[PDB]
């Protein structure tokens, strides 16, 4: 530490430096709860967190209950432990509340007003924030398995909806239409993705083993099938031996991660779809409905964090080193979003917590001279042979 | 729409079915407008008056 | 050393006694004080050996980790460690890995276990998270 | 009789299976998307179709 | 029903026998059953029914186990399997091998069914 | 030294580890019909860095020292085969049989040029020539097996006989290490041991998969190394 100090006040370094390092090093000291619990609202497992892009205050949840929580992660106490309350919920009293378990929760990508939920109701739903009132709402023939909206896209408003049904839907929050279909996939589609880079190039990911980047521009239809040998563009291309059940585009938008059913996960070139060969040994996953996963931003390296089980598994991306397994959850977890100011990891799971995993990097330090104001050693950390 | 696509090779395969047997157990007959079923290449060959 | 630890454990556990030999208990306990290496194998040697298909050696493994938990910090981070797999292991969390026969050992199993769970967490469940955690998935998830 | 049900929570159709453990006289059924489960005491007239009705019940006593 | 028994008896990959024509067990049937081709094929099943495996020469895959529901087929892991790709496993099984399911081929190739 | 050390807290080549693996093969019990297989899995068990082991591999294939073929008994079944080997056996099979020439042209032809897994009857027909019939003639050698219509993985043929002794002596060594005490055995007396008549591969052999598949985990101790179940 006081290296990088000493080499950032004195020009040698960049400042950059210290700052990835110090991220990168607090990602390596993750430990379960150590500052913070988040408020058990849900009755239900959790299936879907969204951390709000502009502060990074807010939380949004998404259960099998089908409420909806909204969470604040700023600590207003004076303490150094502190609750993350519940600010509102959509609850089961709301007249617009989900039926069924809610899938997917996303943010407005450019401003904290609105947000948009989709369930296995066949719904779409957009809210205002301010008064939490639908202002409108899309309906489907099938379960919504996953929605995206484009996190850099100023130039439109398109919601791209998985469904059980085969053919990718779009919806223009703009117009209103929900009539656009994509027809290329087989199966259900059980991600959707769309690139961090590029305003018109969606992933999407099904059950039929396919992975296929779209630009939703064209009347062409898609652009590009995964082929997880490299040798062709449809005809049997496949990126998993199983289901295809999550995306995570990198957050430089160059390549894209995946995970399937064959306990797989495979990184790729976004730009062509050539596979980058990473193998990062067996990841358990079981789950027949999609895995939500993330990477980490901002830090020397850049990690990947996937559900695995009941753990949280930590990668690096390119080198396929599997870091640590985070093990608090006692069912599996179904998704993680990472802090990015911070570095701070939220997980929900199907035995109903929303776990934060915070870095530990050291503890508040005695004075020896103090009689019991100490940094206590609490008598449940020794031993008692007696 | 692959459901669709499955459906109709499902009724192509029940309406070739019903050519050369229209004495199917799990289906329904094949009929003619007025309902009367229709005769198949087996019936034809198949009994006393065959 | 090793395979004092060895015989120990097994002298323990085949024995299908109601209650642990007290002097045998004395040496295993001197061994877990005198290494932690062999505290961390006689950990590892326990839960395999509450994985066995026959409800006394469950119950005796259980019996020697609760008497073990109660006396070293090392023992309860290693047990908190994987306490999914434990309670799985202890009471059953799972109906498709149940608790062997017999169910007159079932039953004190699974009395003793609850019990000691709700102890553990009432004396450390404030230190080690996972641990309230575990207590409140029982209690309420489980509905134990 | 059907033995194969829709689950309540994620309305998948056929999604969940009902086993009898007669020797326990009790009855778990097991949505395969979700992995919800629920447990019911049964008795030897009881069969999947009471179990899902069991579980229905309570997830409606939940509502309340 | 014949499409049935024929895909129970040839590797569903490789399209050989599913057992051993060199075995004494197929040898006594091509023995004890000379112009008799619906006894050859009635034995070959027989034999073929309680195999898992190629392995019996062979490859190394396993076999499904495909049930009929109406005019559907379903092969076990519930592929409903298709009349195309029969035709391409059909197609590949050899002259000598349909000849021991009693399918003469000059006359009646199992595909064209 | 100074700087960059702080950063954060955190050499045997695929062609040597294939090299040591392959002297595992015992040859006389195929009659050496079979070319010597090396799974891919082994392969991770001498070169743990699994993304450096598949990119050396990669490069071997297109070298064309090696092959790599689909088992199909598990997902990620490959086996690695040396061409030579592979072309020397295969040849010496079709020696007057009548698929030879098929046999001949396949293996002058497509195999020199492609490092693919399977076929498609489009490059088939029209980028190599084949005709309908050569393809059948292939399917009866035993090069190709059929993955759908008009589609084919490589193949090895008489493959069966080694995969059934792989996947029984597979389960077989595995249940040694489940049955032993504590589910734990450590590797030199496993060695040590007068191996089942169901592991016909050789014992060694079959620990080097079941660490590279990682169906157990290896511990290290004073002891020296130790097998375990993995907590999965
Ligand atoms: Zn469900
Ligand atoms: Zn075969």
């Amino acid at each position: 530490m006081l290296g990088f100090l000493s080499a950032r006040q004195t020009g040698l370094e960049d400042p950059l430096r210290l700052r990835r390092a110090e991220s990168t090093r607090r990602v390596l000291g993750l430990e379960l709860n150590k500052d913070r619990d988040v408020e058990r609202i849900h009755g239900g497992g959790i299936n879907t967190l969204d951390i709000e892009p502009v502060e990074g205050r807010y939380m949004l949840s998404g259960g099998s209950d089908g409420v909806i929580v909204l969470y604040d992660l700023e600590n207003s106490s004076r303490q150094s432990y502190y609750t993350c309350k519940a600010v509102c919920s959509i609850g089961r009293d709301h007249p617009d509340v989900h039926r069924y378990s809610v899938e997917t929760v996303q943010w407005y990508p450019h401003d904290t007003g609105m947000f948009t939920s989709s369930s296995f109701d066949k719904t779409l739903k957009v809210w205002d924030t301010n008064t939490l009132q639908t202002a409108d709402v899309f309906n489907f023939e099938e379960t919504v398995y996953s929605h995206h909206m484009s996190p850099v896209s100023t130039k439109h408003c398109l919601v791209a909806v998985g469904t059980r049904g085969p053919k990718v839907q779009l919806c223009d929050l703009k117009s209103g239409s929900c009539s656009h279909i994509l027809q290329g996939h087989r199966q259900e589609i059980l991600a959707v993705s769309w690139s961090p880079r590029y305003d018109y190039i969606l992933a999407t990911a099904s059950a039929d083993s396919r992975v296929k980047l779209w630009d939703v521009r064209r009347a062409s239809g898609c652009l590009i099938t995964l082929d997880q040998h490299n040798g062709a563009v449809e005809s049997a291309n496949t990126a998993h031996n199983g289901k295809v059940n999550g995306l995570c585009f990198t957050s430089d938008g160059l390549h894209l991660l995946t995970v399937g059913t064959d306990n797989r996960m495979r990184l790729w070139n976004s730009s062509n779809g050539e596979n980058t060969l990473v193998n990062y040994g067996k990841v358990c996953n079981n789950s027949k409905k999609g895995l939500k996963f993330t990477v980490s931003c901002g830090c020397s390296s850049e990690f990947v964090f996937v559900p695995y089980g009941s753990t949280i598994a930590v990668y690096t991306v390119y080198s396929g080193e599997q870091i640590t397994m985070l093990k608090g959850h006692y069912k599996t977890v179904d998704c993680c979003v990472f802090q990015s100011n911070f570095q701070e990891l939220y997980s929900g799971s199907r035995d109903c917590n929303i776990l934060a995993w915070v870095p530990s990097l050291y503890e508040p330090v005695p004075d020896d001279d103090e009689t019991t104001t100490k940094s206590q050693l609490n008598p449940a950390f020794e031993d008692a042979w007696s | 729409a692959a459901h669709v696509i499955a459906e109709d090779v499902k009724l192509l395969q029940f309406h070739v079915a019903t050519m050369v047997d229209n004495e199917l157990p799990g289906l329904p007959r094949a009929m003619q407008k007025s309902g009367r079923p229709l005769k198949s290449l087996k019936q034809r060959l198949k009994g006393k008056e065959g | 050393m090793d395979q004092k630890l060895s015989k120990l454990v097994e002298e323990l556990t085949t024995s299908g006694e109601p209650r642990l030999n007290p002097e045998k208990m004395k040496e295993l306990k001197k061994i877990c004080k005198s290494s932690e290496e062999q505290l961390s194998r006689a950990y590892r040697l326990l839960i395999a050996q509450l994985t066995q298909e026959h409800a006394e050696i469950r119950l005796s493994a259980f019996q020697i980790v609760e008497e073990l938990f109660v006396r070293s910090h090392q023992f309860r981070m290693l047990v908190v460690s994987n306490f999914q797999e434990f309670l799985e292991l202890t009471l059953g969390t799972d109906p498709a890995q149940p608790l062997p026969p017999p169910r007159e050992a079932a039953q004190r199993l699974r009395q003793a276990t609850t019990r000691a769970v709700e102890g553990w967490n009432e004396k450390f469940g404030e230190a080690y998270k996972k641990l309230a955690l575990g207590y409140h998935f029982l209690r309420h998830n489980k509905k134990v | 009789l059907e033995t194969q049900f829709t689950c309540p929570f994620c309305n998948h159709e056929k999604s969940c299976d009902v086993k009898m453990d007669r020797a326990r006289n009790t009855g778990v059924i097991s949505c395969t998307v979700c992995l919800e489960e629920f447990q019911t005491p049964i008795t030897y007239l009881s069969e999947p179709v009471d179990v899902y009705s069991d579980w229905i019940d309570a997830c409606e006593a939940a509502n309340q | 029903v014949k499409t049935m028994k024929v895909l129970r008896c040839v590797c569903f990959f490789c399209s050989k026998l599913l057992v051993d024509s060199n075995n004494p067990k197929i040898k006594d049937i091509l023995a004890k059953s000379k112009g008799q081709p619906k006894k050859r094929l009635t034995h070959v099943y027989d034999l073929c029914k309680g195999k898992n495996i190629c392995e019996g020469g062979g490859c190394g895959r396993y076999q499904p186990r495909i049930r009929r529901s109406g005019l559907e087929l379903y092969a076990e892991w519930k592929i409903l399997l298709s009349p195309e790709r029969v035709h391409e496993i059909f197609k590949r099984i050899s002259d000598e091998e349909c000849f021991v399911l009693g399918m003469e081929p000059r006359y009646a190739r199992p595909e064209w069914m | 030294h100074h700087l960059i050390p702080e950063t954060f807290g955190v050499p045997g080549s695929a062609r040597a580890a294939v090299s040591e693996l392959m002297q595992l093969f015992p040859r006389g019990l195929f009659e050496d019909a079979l070319p010597p297989i090396v799974l891919r899995s082994q392969v991770y068990s001498l070169v743990p860095d699994r993304t450096v082991a598949d990119r050396q591999l990669k490069e071997l294939q297109e070298q064309g020292e090696i092959r790599i073929v689909q088992l199909g008994f598990d997902l990620d079944a490959h086996g690695i085969i040396f061409t030579e080997d592979y072309r020397t056996r295969v040849l010496k099979a079709c020696d007057g049989r009548p698929y030879a020439g098929a046999v001949q042209k396949f293996l002058a032809s497509v195999l020199p040029a492609c490092g693919d897994l399977s076929f498609q009857q489009d490059q088939m027909t029209q980028t190599f020539g084949f005709r309908d019939s050569e393809i059948t003639h292939l399917v009866n050698a035993g090069v190709l097996t059929v993955r759908d219509a008009g589609s084919w993985w490589l193949a090895v043929p008489g493959a069966g006989r080694f995969i059934k002794y792989f996947v029984k002596g597979r389960q077989a060594v595995l249940s040694m290490v489940r049955k032993a005490k504590y589910r734990e055995l450590l590797l030199s007396e496993l060695l040590g041991r007068r191996a089942p008549v169901v592991v016909r591969l050789g014992l060694t052999y079959h620990v080097h998969d079941l660490i590279g598949a990682q169906l157990v985990d290896c511990i290290s101790t004073t002891s020296g190394t130790l097998l375990r179940l993995p907590e999965t």
